[PDB]
């Protein structure tokens, strides 16, 4: 959300929401980019964000 | 290196920008 | 060893007006002692109040510094005594050094080895044999018994060092230090002057302490025999004296050096004072003032800096406001990239 | 290239203060 | 309610039990489903448990039982004889053994919870076999049956097996203890009771036969109890028990009518709600409402198995039959109890336990009040009355007939008979109940008995409370603020009175030392100090073992001390006890109040000491146990035994007070044996005083301790731990970084947990338990017990060693190291000063 | 989703309450998070050389880690203000899961350790006379003996007990989507390694 | 019988026996059977085989032991009774039992008491320890001990003796301990000259629940006014008596007319048909009091016109005005203000006064500094009695006998106490260990705080 639309410049604490939302990512990724699967621009789970 | 680890620890407890 | 560093608590605002005339009189012609004992009685004005001093001395007198060098001379002989006095001084017509002695039997025939007063802080360097320790921390006890070894909770140290080159506040040290105290306080009468415990540090050097601590003239000082607890004699840290003795001229003592929390609290307040007063001034002006504080500061010390990594974060802290107080001035918003030239 | 004092806590510390003096 | 305060005038009609066993194994839940039973308002929450003993806020947040917890309820019987049931919830956790025997001292009768998965662990043979030693009768109960069924998944057939493995186990430790054939244990006995308290299950034999015998009538429940366990089969074609199997797989009769229905309704309940429960119900006689079959899985099974076996009459008539009452159970706690033996008119008359006799309770816990600031002493009425506002006598545990000294008249205010949670006040509690008892809290101290004053004064105490273990942990507590002193010397008092173990001491220095079992045990005492009683600030030093003092090698020069008096001199010599001798005093074996003719055969015997070097024996030290022995080697020829005589007392105290204040490191001296070999008293009576001769008796102790090589020892921890198979690597790797060695690592029969037995030093074992639960991820939990005394290694002489601050020294560096500091925590000189 | 943990044994120092503990003391357990202090007290965190916490007096075997501070909270360091203390010891739920379907549900599986009944001494216990004077009735039969030790539904709804909190319950109540953390556990555990 | 000829008679020192500590073991810290070493003068376990008595005995080479609750001598390391004529002294130092010849004499003593350190002083006149800084509670101590009937009462245990006590009710210990401090104060036979209230100080602590602690100092008035309230509850029953000896001695009883005054901002026909409602009108409410409070004038605020910076100063009766129908106060609350005017009723035969300082104004503390002009001889409260009450109290006429003084700033000051010798006449003052004969004159050129009278 930072990268797509930058709300973090008018409201400083929604970086707490963005840091997190960044955090779920790995440890979502990397559970998800575990086996057979390898990195890339695949991953689904959009629950957490 | 690990065993001096130890002794430091022991040592110790007794003596603009955004950020993604 | 036993050191203690204190002042009188308010000798300027305690100097009695015809004592003072009576003890310059004795040093000086009577009309000039009545000349300045008079001066020293003058109304003290300040806008719509005004009133007239006569109880303590006015230090804006130009000869006041003289009466205070002689007042708190007099305090001297009420410490030191005066068998020891004349034993520091030497003979009237062989006059000692500033730390020195006629004979070591001198140096060695009184527990208090060194003195030094200053303006008003007074630092006195005891030596204590065991029985002389014991018998003055037995007769301090006698009248301040503390069975609950409350002798802790008050006893002030040198929080700037770490635990282990602090002063251990051991009980027999403990004990020894508020009964050397109480002996110095109870020397000087409560009504010429007094010693308060709390603005004062006493730190003794014994088996249990190897640190001998003190702070004088802003310097946070502590030195560390080389005998007992000098692992090696490092000398590429050049905040810290080598302390050498003269008769061996061998390594024996090993001095460090620290600028004192009321020095660095000093120079921030006047940077801070330099910065607030700047509103319509040059940028010259405030530059100036900036550089002449950190000069007087840097060429005072010139060794407790480097020791004291607070007060290199204090300095840059520091310049960092100056140089954007100056860049405020040039613009309201602030710059990115602004170069050091 | 910011130009803001930086600390030397730590930094500039290998060299003694008598260097670059005469 | 009025039932219950008139059962007690029945001394018959009264069960004095303790529930012991292992941490966690379902005491206190057992308790909690005989309060719902008794108390329809007090059902537990469907998620969190009822924990209903659990009245501390540490119990409530640890998990773990703190305190022992007394319970006084009336239970039917299967009969319907509604007796009434003193339980005493003990704790399981083995550090708080104490808090068992304060219990346990007090009850006629034990209960062993034993967990089904787990089966008989550390807890569980400590009990039993101190339980033997207070010579009460032992009954088991195995709880949390379930875990063979929803955890192990185990066959019918292996469930018996893993029970009956369980059974004989205990079966064969008891023999190690006990003497009697009495104490053997067999479900069809009924000394062995199964019970799931979980969900209410509870049933022996006999309570199960009689629901088959209300099921379908002309069934005699004793004779079908008589032959539901063991090898006896059931056969359909004659109906009849047969010992030979009547078919191929003919499962025994315990597995065919006990296990086999319990683990058929269990699974109809936990995998069957909606298709075939309300059928098996129908068919079990059970009603439940459309509502109750709308609860989760668990709920729904505690509740169908309250209704299927109803109220807990099997642990009842158990408990009726193999726990004796009162009345018939004083003879045996009054013989290993009372000082005065059975032998006094005293104790004959407590033998009855007549309520219309003298005045005699047994207080052996202090409970604290909401506020802390008073204490409510709790013991067993003995013979008489205490009545609510009646002055009354209590007594010491330092009182004798000769001394009334220790003995305080106070008036026993309101009296309270107490179950958990709540108390009901009373007037009058006869003999053979169990009383809180209000306003005698200020001289007792520990243990204490009550009598009446102005009359019966040739009234003994009770015996002092024996431990399981010994207290070796050490922790030195200050306070914060130096002026609140006095609160925490205050708290100190009351966590002394708390604690039945607890031991606090002013050193030489003025460091304040608590002494505890383990870990977990000073951390409770040290919430309780700083949380209720003394309510201020805190600081504790770092937790330090007990050390002992030994020889290991003949004193090479014969040591000599003369008397101030420059008139009696006494020569003595060093040498260490033999292998096990010391534990033999230690475990009671052998007393110094023998008779002198065997006491001298005990060591000629087993030790093969000559029969008159054996009957020159004085006396043991530093106690009448301890494990130091002082021997008389004077020549006969050159010593008159007579003079010897006179001031061989002011010896015998020399050498006690010498042997508890060693010289090392001014601490405990254990496996030392000082043979006195040459005696010159003054002929005078009066130039021989004690006050000369016991200094001089130390000071030549010292002297002779110092000659023969000394030696410190350090407290040994026996350590075992339940780990999964997988993990017992990792508890090697653990024991072995913390510089213990593994003695057995068994498989536990039944499951796939394998129990992994060590030794630890004890100065070694702190955070052991915090180690090796999270190296393991706390698949690995240990208890940690104090085992023996061991030598450390190294010199503790050697002056030549030189010890670094801040740095774990190697072993040879140990023994110095450990006497050193604690010299230094002592305030002790630098060095052992031998010349003095 | 769902990690196969039977009991919470696995969050000994790593639950809710050795977490808000470690923020009380200002430490961090290895795992867990690092707070600000929740109060300051700078100069009584570096406090003098006293005799009582002299370190000449202290014996060094293995040193206090963060843990043992928040194991034992009030036994190991002054000032425990604001802790909690945590729960010490769930007893080991030794639960064995079925791995195949087509096994009985009550089953004696390979991972318990077997029970190998001794016969080395010979169990005696008080049996009477057999098959001489004890008769049952004829409608006399074990409880339930026409239902089955277990259904195909035994091993699933015995596993369905040792299963997390949303899937050991046989009702509830409807949550909102937004209220459900489906990767809220996969945090609370320790991290994986490597 | 080897007692009564102990050789070690001469071993013990008077000097260092101080019982004033707790009465606990040094080193097992436990209550019961304590023994005092009077060799060394340490409390330890107690006297027996195996104890830390018997270790100390053998240790010390100390032989003679007391037990502080027996109030016996033994021998230790031979266990052995002692009797002699010459300690009966050191059992009078530990329980000083006075008899009832003995209590009505002290207050015709004029004689200076010899101690065994040779400072002599007078009975009653003893300077409190100071501990923790705390000397409120040691003045205000010294004020009640020397009133002379509340010493008569306890300086005979049987007094405050078998008393029936509720079983939670430590209110006992407040006035148990009160008894063991006055006749430790009163007993003309001390061998230190000064007396430790270290040990009445742990049950003011206990019973006050954690309030006027021993390194705190408390305001005097109000831990007088808690120390009055304790003291009558703690005797009596479970249920108090109307009649204790605070009662009697310090309680009189006063009469209030509380008139309701209307709010300022209301018409003037509103205001008085308000008046008529009977809302706003005067309510005769009788109390009792423990101590009569003396509200002082506010401070100058300014230099004066010819002398600058004068000490503000004003006369008792003007500070008495108050408990008359005639004068009103009115007494205001950020709800409402009300008249409240007083009226006595019945003058207690000992009055204490309580002057209102350490008043809080709407920022910090203040201490009013009026220097009180009160006569230290003759008075008469005729004049502020009802006439109805006026009969029934033929005297009206107090004599100051004790008076505190606060000198310093709220922040931190020290509370000093002047005491009228009653035998002798002659006022000594007492600022802890210190102890001074100021002349009766220069009692009333004081900043007063806390007061007592007596009516003869
Ligand atoms: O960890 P961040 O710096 O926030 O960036 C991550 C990261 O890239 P880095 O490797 O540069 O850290 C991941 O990549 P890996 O760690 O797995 O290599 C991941 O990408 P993949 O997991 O798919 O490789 C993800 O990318 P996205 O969320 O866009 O799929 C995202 O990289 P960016 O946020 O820079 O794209």
């Amino acid at each position: 959300v930072g990268q797509l639309t930058g709300m973090y410049r008018y409201k400083y604490k929604l970086m707490r929401q963005i840091r997190m939302c960044k955090d779920l990512k790995h440890l979502i990724y990397y559970r998800f980019n575990t086996g057979p699967v390898g990195k890339g621009p695949g991953c689904g789970f959009w629950a957490a964000g | 290196k690990d065993k001096s680890k130890e002794l430091h620890a022991i040592k110790e407890r007794y003596l603009r920008k955004f950020v993604f | 060893n036993v050191m203690l560093e204190s002042r009188f608590e308010k000798m300027y605002e305690k100097i009695d007006l015809t004592l003072l005339n009576r003890l310059l009189r004795l040093i000086v012609d009577h009309n000039i002692a009545d000349y300045m004992t008079a001066k020293n009685n003058v109304v003290i004005n300040y806008k719509d109040m005004n009133h007239t001093n006569s109880y303590g001395i006015i230090r804006g007198l130009q000869f006041a510094s003289f009466i205070v060098q002689y007042y708190g001379l007099v305090m001297d002989l009420l410490v030191l005594g005066l068998h020891r006095a004349s034993e520091m001084a030497g003979p009237p017509q062989m006059p000692n050094d500033f730390l020195s002695f006629q004979d070591i039997a001198t140096e060695a025939a009184h527990p208090i080895r060194l003195f030094c007063r200053y303006i008003d802080r007074i630092h006195i360097f005891f030596r204590f044999t065991a029985d002389e320790a014991r018998d003055l921390i037995q007769r301090y006890l006698t009248e301040h018994p503390d069975p609950n070894n409350e002798n802790i909770v008050g006893y002030n140290n040198k929080k700037c060092w770490p635990r282990d080159a602090r002063m251990r506040l051991m009980k027999h040290d403990v004990n020894l230090g508020r009964a050397v105290f109480w002996d110095i306080k109870n020397r000087l009468p409560r009504s010429v002057t007094t010693v308060q415990w709390e603005n004062s540090f006493v730190s003794v050097y014994s088996k249990d302490n190897p640190n001998l601590l003190f702070n004088m003239c802003g310097f946070e000082c502590r030195i560390l025999p080389k005998c007992r607890t000098s692992y090696e004699e490092f000398t590429h840290k050049d905040g810290v004296w080598n302390l050498q003795n003269e008769v061996t001229k061998e390594r024996t003592a090993q001095c460090f050096l620290r600028v004192d929390d009321e020095s660095m609290q000093r120079f921030h307040n006047r940077v801070r004072q330099i910065l607030m007063a700047s509103g319509s001034t040059t940028f010259t002006k405030i530059v100036n003032k900036w550089n002449t504080a950190l000069i007087g500061l840097m060429t005072y010390f010139r060794e407790a800096v480097v020791n004291t990594q607070e007060l290199l974060d204090l300095l840059v802290k520091c310049e960092n406001k100056i140089q954007t107080r100056i860049k405020i001035g040039l613009n309201s918003k602030m710059p990115s990239r602004f170069p050091p030239v | 290239p910011t130009g803001e004092v930086l600390s030397l806590v730590g930094k500039l510390e290998g060299t003694r203060m008598g260097d670059k003096a005469q | 309610m009025d039932f219950l305060a008139d059962l007690m005038d029945n001394s018959e009609l009264i069960r004095n039990v303790t529930l012991c066993g292992h941490l966690h194994h379902g005491k206190t839940c057992f308790v909690d489903c005989l309060i719902e039973q008794t108390h329809p308002e007090i059902r537990k929450r469907y998620d969190q448990d009822l924990c209903y003993t659990d009245i501390l806020f540490t119990e409530q947040e640890r998990g773990v039982g703190i305190k022992s917890t007394p319970v006084t309820v009336v239970l039917p019987d299967t009969k319907g004889k509604s007796y009434l049931f003193n339980i005493m919830d003990t704790p399981g956790h083995v550090n708080f053994s104490d808090e068992v025997t304060a219990g346990l001292r007090i009850s006629d009768g034990v209960v062993l919870f034993i967990d089904a998965a787990e089966g008989v662990m550390l807890n569980t043979e400590r009990l039993i076999k101190h339980a033997v030693q207070e010579r009460l009768a032992v009954t088991v109960c195995i709880n949390k049956i379930d875990r063979l069924i929803l955890e192990l998944k185990l066959p019918p057939t292996d469930a018996y097996y893993k029970l009956r493995h369980i059974v004989d186990e205990v079966n064969g430790l008891i023999s190690m203890y006990s003497t009697d054939e009495n104490l053997i244990l067999s479900p069809l006995l009924g000394n062995v009771c199964f019970s799931s308290s979980q969900y209410s299950i509870c049933f022996t034999l006999g309570s199960f036969a009689k629901i088959y015998a209300d099921t379908f009538g002309d069934i005699n429940y004793q004779e079908f109890a008589k032959r539901l366990w063991g090898d006896i089969y059931f056969n359909p074609k004659t109906r009849k028990f047969t010992k030979k199997a009547p078919t191929s797989s003919s499962q025994r009769s315990f597995v065919e009518f006990i296990l086999e229905p319990l683990y058929k309704i269990l699974a109809q309940v936990v995998g069957d709600v909606d298709t075939s429960l309300p059928r098996t119900l129908d068919e079990l006689g059970i009603h439940l409402t459309k509502e109750e079959l709308k609860l989760n899985i668990r709920p729904l099974l505690r509740l169908v198995c309250k209704k299927f076996f109803g109220e807990f009459t099997g642990f009842v008539d158990m408990c009726v039959q193999h726990i004796p009452s009162p009345k018939v159970g004083a003879k045996p706690k009054i013989e290993h109890t009372y000082t005065g033996g059975v032998d006094s008119d005293l104790g004959e008359a407590m033998s009855d336990c007549d309520p219309d006799g003298p005045l005699m309770c047994h207080t052996t816990k202090m409970y604290s009040t909401d506020d802390g600031v008073q204490f409510h002493a709790f013991g067993r009425v003995l013979s008489g009355t205490i009545h609510a506002g009646q002055p009354v006598k209590v007594l010491g545990e330092n009182y004798t007939l000769e001394d009334e000294e220790d003995s305080q008249i106070c008036t026993v205010g309101r009296l309270w008979i107490s179950v958990a949670r709540y108390h009901i006040e009373v007037n009058r509690v006869p003999a053979g109940n169990w009383v809180l008892i209000e306003g005698v809290d200020q001289p007792i101290v520990k243990t204490a008995t009550i009598t009446e004053p102005r009359g019966n004064e040739e009234a003994q105490i009770f015996r002092p409370l024996k431990f399981n273990t010994t207290s070796v942990i050490k922790i030195a507590v200050e306070p914060v603020n130096p002026s609140e002193l006095p609160k925490m010397l205050d708290g100190l008092r009351k966590v002394n009175k708390s604690y039945p173990s607890l031991t606090t001491k002013v050193e030489e220095s003025g460091e304040h030392v608590i002494l505890g079992t383990g870990e977990l045990y000073l951390d409770c005492v040290m919430h309780d100090l700083r949380k209720m009683y003394s309510e201020i600030d805190i600081k504790v030093a770092d937790p330090v073992v007990t050390f002992c003092e030994t020889v290991v090698e003949t004193s090479s020069l014969k040591c000599f001390a003369e008397t101030p008096n420059k008139k009696n001199k006494i020569t003595m010599i060093a040498e260490p006890l033999e292998k096990g001798l010391a534990e033999d005093i230690e475990n009671e074996v052998v007393q110094i109040t023998w008779n002198r003719k065997k006491l001298g055969e005990f060591f000629q015997t087993k030790y093969d000491w000559d029969l008159l070097a054996a009957r020159s024996i004085w006396a043991f030290g530093p106690d009448a146990t301890g494990p130091n022995i002082l021997v008389d080697d004077t020549l006969p020829s050159e010593v008159d035994k007579a003079l010897l005589g006179s001031v061989k007392d002011s010896i015998v105290q020399g050498f006690q007070w010498g042997t508890r204040e060693g010289p090392l490191c001014d601490e405990l001296i254990r496996n030392v044996k000082f043979k006195i070999l040459d005696a010159v008293v003054a002929q005078e009576p009066l130039h021989r005083g004690g006050g000369q001769i016991i200094p001089t008796a130390r000071r030549v102790v010292y002297s002779a301790f110092l000659m023969a090589t000394p030696r410190l020892m350090e407290p040994y921890y026996f350590v075992e731990v339940q780990a999964p198979a997988d993990c017992v690597s990792a508890v090697y790797t653990v024991l072995a970084r913390r510089r213990g060695h593994v003695t057995q690592d068994a498989p536990i029969p039944g499951s796939p947990l394998y129990t992994i037995k060590a030794f630890i030093p004890a100065i070694d074992s702190f955070g052991f338990e915090t180690d090796l639960r999270t190296h393991t991820q706390g698949q690995a939990f240990s208890l940690s017990v104090f085992h023996h005394w061991q030598i450390v290694p190294g010199d503790p002489l050697d002056k030549s060693i030189v010890i670094r601050p801040l740095e774990p020294q190697p072993a040879p560096h140990l023994a110095r190291e450990f006497m050193i500091k604690t010299r230094r925590r002592k305030g002790l000189s630098e060095d052992v000063s031998i010349s003095k | 989703l769902l990690t196969d943990l039977v009991d919470d044994n696995y969050f000994y120092l790593f639950d809710l309450k050795a977490f808000f503990t470690s923020k009380a003391l200002n430490m961090a357990i290895p795992g867990g998070p690092k707070f600000e202090p929740l109060v300051r007290d700078i100069n009584l965190q570096d406090e003098d050389w006293n005799e009582f916490n002299d370190i000449n007096k202290i014996i060094i075997r293995q040193p206090i880690r963060t843990e043992y501070k928040i194991a034992f909270p009030y036994l190991y360091n002054n000032l425990p203000h604001h802790v909690h203390l945590t729960w010490y010891h769930t007893p080991n739920v030794v639960f064995i899961k079925t791995e195949d379907p087509d096994l009985p549900a009550f089953y004696f599986d390979p991972l318990i350790n077997p029970i190998s009944h001794r016969h080395s001494v010979k169990s005696q216990e008080p049996l009477p006379d057999d098959d001489e004077e004890f008769e049952l009735p004829e409608f006399v039969e074990p409880f339930l003996k026409d239902t089955p030790l277990y259904t195909d539904n035994t091993a699933n709804g015995i596993a369905l007990l040792w299963a997390p909190r949303p899937f050991n319950l046989r009702s509830g109540r409807t949550r909102r989507a937004l209220d459900i953390p489906l990767v809220k556990n996969w945090y609370r555990e320790h991290c994986p390694a490597g | 019988r080897r007692s009564r000829h102990c050789p070690y008679l001469d071993t013990i020192n008077r000097s260092v026996l101080d019982f004033d500590f707790e009465k606990l073991c040094s080193i097992s810290l436990s209550h019961i059977n304590a023994y005092a070493c009077l060799v060394c003068g340490k409390y330890f376990q107690g006297r027996g085989l195996k104890s830390h008595a018997y270790i100390h005995s053998v240790q010390f080479s100390h032989h003679v032991f007391l037990n502080l609750h027996t109030l016996k001598f033994y021998c230790l390391p031979d266990n052995y009774e002692i009797i002699d004529s010459s300690l009966e002294d050191i059992t009078y130092v530990l329980k000083p039992t006075f008899t009832k010849q003995q209590i009505a004499n002290l207050d015709k003593q004029a004689k200076l008491s010899r101690a065994y350190d040779g400072t002599t002083y007078l009975p009653g006149i003893v300077g409190l320890n100071n501990i923790k800084a705390n000397d409120y509670a040691n003045a205000v101590l010294q004020a009640l001990s020397n009133v002379p009937p509340l010493r008569n009462y306890f300086l005979e245990e049987d007094n405050y003796k078998n008393i029936k006590r509720p079983p939670g009710d430590i209110m006992f210990l407040l006035v148990q301990r009160f008894g063991e401090l006055m006749r430790k104060l009163w007993n003309p036979r001390n061998f230190k000259a000064h007396v430790s209230p270290h040990e009445m100080l742990q049950a003011v602590v206990l019973c006050s629940k954690k309030t006027f602690q021993i390194t705190k100092q408390g305001d005097g008035v109000d831990f007088l006014s808690w120390f009055l309230n304790a003291l009558h509850s703690a005797l009596g029953g479970t249920k108090k008596k109307k009649k204790t000896i605070v009662t009697d001695v310090f309680q009189g009883s006063m009469r209030i007319f509380t008139k309701k005054l209307p709010h300022p901002d209301l018409p003037a026909e509103e205001k008085e048909q308000l008046l008529h409602n009977d809302e706003y009108q005067e309510t005769m409410v009788e109390s009792t009091f423990m101590y009569l409070t003396l509200d002082l004038p506010t401070a100058p605020l300014y230099k004066d016109e010819k002398e600058q910076l004068i000490i503000p100063q004003v006369p008792l009766f003007n500070i008495l005005a108050k408990f008359n129908g005639i004068t009103e106060k009115e007494y205001k609350t950020y709800k409402e203000n009300f008249l409240k005017r007083f009226q006595l009723t019945k003058l207690p035969p000992y009055l204490i006064f309580c002057i209102k300082r350490f008043t809080k104004n709407n920022f910090f503390v203040e201490k009013n500094p009026t220097i009180v002009n009160f006569p230290i001889t003759n008075v008469d409260l005729r004049e502020y009695l009802s006439e109805e009450v006026q009969a029934v109290h033929k005297n009206t006429t107090y004599d100051l006998i004790a008076n505190i003084v606060h000198d310093g700033k709220p922040s931190e000051g020290s509370y000093r106490i002047h005491v009228l010798h009653h035998g002798t006449g002659k006022w000594y003052e007492l600022q802890d260990l210190q102890v001074t004969d100021i002349l009766p004159q220069m009692i009333t050129l004081s900043e007063a705080y806390i007061q007592i009278w007596k009516r003869r």
